[PDB]
DNA sequence: CGTAAGATCACGCGCGATATCAGAATCCCGGTGCCGAGGCCGCTCAATTGGTCGTAGACAGCTCTAGCACCGCTTAAACGCACGTACGCGCTGTCC
DNA sequence: GCGCGTACGTGCGTTTAAGCGGTGCTAGAGCTGTCTACGACCAATTGAGCGGCCTCGGCACCGGGATTCTGATATCGCGCGTGATCTTACG
């Protein structure tokens, strides 16, 4: 089934409540997009390094120990999950 | 790209200069080079908008 | 007669970004490695091309951060840097707490 | 989930997910997104401004060496 | 010593840095920020040497140091 | 006839763009020296080949477990509107 | 600092797809047994890159001349304000 505008599926109370965590108080109205514009972008490059990490293990399906590889390529180390 | 540079400042040997220019003008190589300092590089010419005479 | 005040920096800041000479003179330079190097062992020596490299290096840093720090105070509808900015953009970058 | 899916696609298909794989990234870009919130207020309050901004946003990830 | 960073040589540094107009407290600022990094990277780059066994700091240390610190410099035999 | 209000022309004053000087900037060009660039010659020292061994890796096949899909159910979460109030934007005075 | 316009919060109302559970199918992940290709190494061979030493010039320098650029000023232009002349109304 195809997927389409899923970024939306980012609800602007969800992005109210991270920006919370972050010590956020008042939101602007154009910040929702461009919260949106960035999680895509980062997204993005996490997913093209672990699918490629995938790749060259010639597997159909991403496991964690891939995203764990491609965060910790990007300067981002996450613990709790192995490695 | 560096002797592209070299030839629009019109010399005729590569220097840094010519280095830095084509590195941080390209968009991917700049990217590439994204964590390293050229020595004798420079910057390239850059002046914000706000600052300009009016 | 007299340059209104705002010109000089601009023809300053076209003259510099040209050229890639260093920018602070050696021996004032060699002569604070030196004293900052003593803290951690004495009677130590240096390569002069490694003075070059700190020198290459620090510069180059300090521009970047100077780069910043226009960034920031013209942010704040400023356009003269202030220690806040400076403060602001290594806080960010993460390099100061 | 859906998001990733469909992002993954576009870098190839017929990709099938370890779901602690899917909660792993999740939590990295949560993660990444408070601290970048984290910034952007910091921006806001030196501009004087109590409300984030768009711009505020973009200096934020260019003084992170974000492109 | 630290001070023999002249006011004037941190206005061209800023000039090249694209800096227009520059306040006092700036140049101070400025000196304590290159100390920092200044006593990082000769601290990284002694303890190269030290491990070495050489009472001269090198370049080649100097570039070890940098790098270390996510700050690669080249045209020094990196 | 004589006075009062309104329209239009003449004349005067105020704000903005654009012709002029003038000192500082910038570029171009004749003539010279140089230290770096470049090529040639020796010499080590490195790259390649005949041929051997265990080793890594590939392949094939047996086991199956979490991956996926759908249905029903439940409800916390998501979205639309009144409003007014703090927040943002813009003008202005001061003097650092 | 002052004033004005307004973006959006709370609250209410309504609406919906987000989680649990329940079943069912199954993809490829994972672990044994076969079989085979190849990289380290020794001898022995051969030849290429590094350095020394020659040679030569692209460019800095000097000096001079020629071309451009802000800062100041003044004129043309436009718009606003006032007095003279023509017009209309009332007395």
């Amino acid at each position: 089934k195809v997927l389409r505008d899923n970024i939306q599926g980012i609800t602007k109370p969800a992005i109210r409540r991270l920006a919370r965590r972050g010590g956020v108080k008042r939101i602007s109205g154009l910040i929702y997009e461009e919260t949106r514009g960035v999680l895509k972008v980062f997204l993005e490059n996490v997913i093209r390094d672990a699918v490629t990490y995938t790749e060259h293990a010639k597997r159909k399906t991403v496991t964690a120990m891939d995203v764990v590889y491609a965060l910790k390529r990007q300067g981002r180390t996450l613990y709790g999950f192995g490695g | 790209l560096a002797g592209n540079a070299a030839r629009d400042n019109k010399k005729t040997r590569i220097i840094p200069r010519h280095l830095q220019l084509a590195v941080r003008n390209d968009e991917e190589l700049n990217k590439l080079l994204g964590r390293v300092t050229i020595a004798q590089g420079g910057v390239l010419p850059n002046i914000q908008s706000v600052l300009l005479p009016k | 007669h007299r340059y209104r005040p705002g010109t000089v920096a601009l023809r300053e800041i076209r003259r510099y970004q040209k050229s890639t000479e260093l920018l602070i003179r050696k021996l004032p330079f060699q002569r604070l490695v030196r004293e900052i190097a003593q803290d951690f062992k004495t009677d130590l020596r240096f390569q002069s091309s490694a003075v070059m490299a700190l020198q290459e290096a620090s510069e180059a840093y300090l521009v970047a951060l100077f780069e910043d720090t226009n960034l920031c105070a013209i942010h704040a509808k400023r356009v003269t840097i202030m220690p806040k900015d400076i403060q602001l953009a290594r806080r960010i970058r993460g390099e100061r707490a």
